[PDB]
């Protein structure tokens, strides 16, 4: 049989199951290449399974093994196109955790396609059942894939350009209640804030177009509110218009509309997944309009330390494929954020380059390409009695964004709105000062002192001064200091 | 009305000694420094007039008051704002710009309607000062 | 003032933090409307909160309450927007943990988009800070809002009828090695599969296009190998053309290319996500194309107990969505899969209603609405001794793909695509002949019969006879018998 | 070459005895049976030549089997095949369609190639039996 | 007539003494070989079919010649090829193809017209071997 006499009989190709480390996806001798694509994974094995082969097998097949052996690997170049995990690290305090670096050759990869990215480095290796939780924590994307990539359609220097906005973080909020309100009515709650002060107002991310309203009505009512309050003010203003959709049809239809109206901005919710998000990042850049992006269910997958994909790795992912604000936390709101983690997050979306901080997450030096900087937008359960600990913890290119704080306002919006204003710029401008601002007798003096002129700001502080949110996080460092 | 367009327009018009304050800041993170001057508050105004070129070998945040004072004291009725600039990579722009100077009546603006397609508007923002009167005779 | 005059003063609407459980987002009393859309999550309350508490900050948060009262809410049908948790029982076998039960009015939702849908269920709860973990277990959607969804764009029935294939599960296998190969190998091996016997092929997940092989090239070349292929055997033969790519133009580029070269299939991969997704399932209907989704990335929301989206779920929102095959499992394969949960998977896909069946993890009877039924696919780590397996437990309406499982036969592909289909012929034969073929005497001996006269089983079976893959479970039942 | 369509065409060819253990269980799911007849082997050849109607209140498999050994007797040389048909809601359809009869000879196919756009091909599978001979003469 | 796809067809037959040599050839610079049958001569016929697989792992070209004296004996009519394959980075390709083996006699082809737009004619290669028998019994 010809068969049989031309089959293949060595160690590594004759047909059977061998273990991935000895498939050529172990090299604790690697030398990482400047444009190889660098994971780290934390990686939990089941009882039994060894780290090393753990490690290898999510090298593996991510990259170019299956289960048993293919004598069709020697149709290719296949010592170049196959994974190495190249170090494994107990975490520190752990049993049986372990962190595992992995990298990937360039070629691997479909330029400028996040899809083709995440189609390798998560498609399969969570389910294996050899490994008991998985999750992403970092990654090295290499400046020669970065180079294919748009990053951020405007970006933050461009955005307060725009804006004509410099000195202090930008001011926002959602409008509430989050669903039921009338097209009309929520150009009278936009026109409201604007007016009180706010740079922006939102549409809830689960504000699409539905029986109560339609989104036409919206983005009509909206226009008016926010010409009426730039006129009022003599400011740029805007509205982050959502056309988050069904369909990439529906999307763009959307996205044109606000755009022949003359909307500065609109928004995305990250549940319309990576394809419409490049393609809309696209769009942005070529019709002149900031690309606010929602994070809607990102912590289905982010939340938990043992298994998902740490946000970190996210911020990479969507400052890549070019949003140009995107939500990442307050620490001090109602949503789960540690603040060695969040300021993380802040600086992979805000800095030119990064250096290796281990108790901010960062685990890889890795050179941004000069693409645009991405606008973190810190959102939810914030009120202006905590400005000094958001100007603290968040800097000063962030949108900070007060909904409930600020319709919930007794006065009214556009007294709500006033507060917060007043409350930012006091803050900022004690800060350059030289104030110990962060200093909990300084902090809030500055905003009592500010509020003794102004009598919305006082209602405010008296209103919400005993409200906090604090909880024991779950996305926490493995690193001290 | 009050013109909120700079970062510290919500609080009162700043002293000498406020701007003082801001100006040593920003020359502390080694920002360059200038000063501008209109009578246009259109919100899409972006060139506001140089006063002079940018402060850049300035030290002493004395010298950019003098300009400051010497510029209040030479242009017309009107609005001047301070600016800092960062030339740094990844920024190459301004990062503080706020009012050190308004008019004591601004009468502000008025929103011009024009009946697009469908139920669109196409609007206008209108200067009631700068309809009125050429630059140099607006306040 | 007439700001101070006219503050609202009433319990419910005066400014002000109270809990969700006395806004309107608790009632146990509620009676289920038809029409509602139902949702059950476990809920890990914090330390300290209350269970009834957490449950009415996820029905508030995820309809239309915020952190604090606001008036706004006086300005539409408040109380029927509101989402209520109307049951909350603990897990079994845990003191901490509970399932609770939550009712949305339809008017909620966008008709027809997955984004909108999720954009309220999973867009911001699983970060608040209250709850420590959260996972989406099931939901009821109604027969109202399905059929404002095409479903699959084919379905099981139709798709058999392409084929002309009725009788037995379908059968294919994943190119392989995952990357590397060129266009023309690629074709290579899709001849050699289809001719050796398996209906498709297909490309790996992360296969789109490459350095060392670009799109049209492997489609091209694939093309001929069908084609080969049907005219050698007399069979309907296709291969799934990936079509996943970093942009919706890109998409429908290569999706138009497949159609215009006749290809009868194409794939695409859930990391795309749902707005690209439902754009090609209406495309596919459209162009008279099977639509196979690879689930790429689920397991990283889907994998741990305690917190997430159960893949059951996903299997709903995408047979709305409309692909006509998912990969749903295996059992016995590399890939995490409990047979309860597995079957419970399978039944949601294919059946035209639900019963409760608590062990299956099905928690709400639901009406399919007439919707087409979805063709799961069992891929990963399987091969051809298992065969009764296979059978017993995922029935005769399911794509089996044998990727290794066929390549890494020792006497080439043909052969090992044989071995598969000799397998599969023998096992349903000898079920409808009345075998218990699910007992491990009966069904191996079976294969071994076949093996007496086909030459390519016999050295298959042989070959992985030891392989299994046991360990446990991280995605597993509450409820027994 | 061996045509392989129908569930069971890579076993061989199945005796009487098999195949009325097929129709018993079919049968015993509620099923309607029916046989039918071709000489084009063509993949796409949709629509066989009925054989009578389907058995849709037909009850002993013995009725099915001599059905098909009637078909057998009385049509050309060719292929028969087996089908039961799943009239309930969510199916409809053919659930099962096997070969119980083929040609001791049967020649197969060739590719026909046409040079299209660029570097396409438009693909046509010929049967050397039916471009040779006519239906009922073609084995 | 003469088919000459492969590399050198415009030369005489090559003797087994001239086949070893260019076998030496690609196995002193690491190439694998292997061997193909086809009796379909179409030049888009891309997949002849394989001879076992590659010889990936052999050094001496008497084996591969061996394999080459193997097919000879157990291929129908036809034609044979041998092909040197280069899996390194840059090529991952065959690098040298040569016909081994030829029918005695070749029909060849005949070029089918169809009537296109305005003056376009469509173009379709047909084999005489291809369309008269199928797969084994063409020579
Ligand atoms: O729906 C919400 O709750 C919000 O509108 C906040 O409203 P409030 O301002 O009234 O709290 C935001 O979408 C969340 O902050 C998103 O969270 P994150 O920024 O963490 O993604
Ligand atoms: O890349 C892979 O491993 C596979 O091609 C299997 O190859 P083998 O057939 O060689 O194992 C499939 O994509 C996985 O089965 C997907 O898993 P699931 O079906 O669970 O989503
Ligand atoms: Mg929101
Ligand atoms: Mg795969
Ligand atoms: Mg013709």
């Amino acid at each position: 049989s010809v068969s049989e006499r031309t089959r293949i009989k060595s160690d590594r190709y004759e047909s059977g199951v061998i273990p991935y480390a000895k498939m050529g996806y172990w090299d604790a001798a690697y030398s990482v290449k400047d444009t190889d694509i660098l994971a780290l994974f934390r990686i939990t094995p089941q009882p039994g399974v060894d780290p090393v082969e753990a490690a290898a097998a999510v090298a593996g097949e991510s990259s170019t093994a299956t289960w048993t052996v293919v004598w069709t690997d020697l149709l290719t170049a296949c010592e170049r196109y196959r994974a190495k995990a190249y170090r494994v690290d107990p975490v520190p305090n752990s049993t049986d955790v372990y962190f595992a670096f992995i990298a990937y050759e360039c070629d691997l990869f479909e330029e400028a396609s996040l899809s083709n990215l995440t189609a390798s480095i998560i498609g399969n290796v969570f389910g294996f059942k050899a490994i008991s939780a998985l999750r992403l924590e970092d990654m090295r994307i290499p400046h020669s894939y970065l180079k294919t990539f748009q990053g951020p359609a405007t970006g933050i220097i461009v955005e307060r350009e725009r804006l004509n906005k410099y000195g202090t973080p930008l001011l926002g909020a959602t409008v509430k209640p989050k669903l039921g309100l009338s097209g009309k009515n929520y150009g009278r709650v936009v026109y409201e804030g604007l007016k009180g002060g706010l740079d922006f107002l939102k549409d809830d991310e689960n504000i699409n177009s539905q029986p109560f309203m339609r989104w036409r009505e919206r983005f009509l009512n909206c226009l008016e509110g926010i010409n009426r309050a730039a006129a009022a003010t003599g400011e740029v203003k805007g509205s982050y218009l959502n056309i988050t959709a069904a369909t990439m049809e529906e999307v763009y239809k959307r996205a044109e509309y606000a755009k022949a109206i003359g909307s500065v901005v609109v928004m995305i919710d990250l549940v319309m997944g990576y394809t419409a998000i490049q393609s809309i990042a696209y769009w942005a850049r070529e019709n002149d309009m900031l690309l606010h992006l929602h994070r809607a269910g990102n912590s289905t997958y982010a939340r938990q330390k043992n298994h998902g994909i740490n946000f970190r790795v996210i911020c990479k992912w969507m400052r890549m494929s070019g949003v140009d604000h995107i939500h990442a936390g307050t620490v001090v709101g109602k949503l789960e954020g540690d603040p060695l983690m969040i300021k993380g997050f802040y600086d992979i979306l805000r800095l030119t380059e990064l250096e290796v901080n281990l108790p901010f997450g960062i685990f890889f030096e890795m050179d941004w390409a000069s693409l645009r900087r991405c606008m973190p937008v810190a959102s939810g359960g914030i009120h202006c009695g905590q400005m000094h600990q958001l100007i603290h913890y968040l800097g000063d290119d962030v949108v900070l964004q007060f909904g409930g704080g600020t319709i919930g306002h007794p006065d009214g919006i556009q007294a709500g709105a006033t507060a917060n204003r007043v409350a930012l710029e006091a803050m900022v401008l004690a800060r350059n000062e030289g104030a110990d601002y962060f200093n909990n007798q300084v902090g809030p003096q500055i905003l009592r002192d500010a509020a003794k002129t102004c009598g919305p700001l006082q209602t405010a502080l008296d209103l919400w001064k005993d409200i906090s949110f604090n909880y024991t996080s779950t996305d926490t460092a493995d690193f001290a200091e | 009305m009050r013109l909120t367009q700079g970062c510290f327009s919500f609080l009162p018009d700043l002293t000498d000694q406020q701007i003082e304050k801001q100006v040593a800041c920003a020359m502390s993170r080694g920002l360059a420094m200038n000063v501008e001057w209109t009578d246009d508050p259109h919100p899409r105004n972006n060139y506001w007039e140089l006063w002079g070129l940018p402060l850049f070998d300035i030290k002493d945040p004395a010298t950019v008051m003098f300009e400051l004072n010497e510029a209040r004291k030479s242009c017309a009725a009107g609005y001047i704002r301070m600016n800092a600039f960062d030339a740094s990579y990844g920024t190459e722009s301004c990062v503080m710009s706020f009012i050190t100077n308004r008019p004591a009546n601004e009468p502000g603006f008025y929103l011009d309607r024009t009946e697009g397609v469908g139920r669109q508007i196409v609007y206008s923002i209108k200067s009631y000062s700068v309809q009125a009167n050429p630059e140099g005779s607006r306040y």
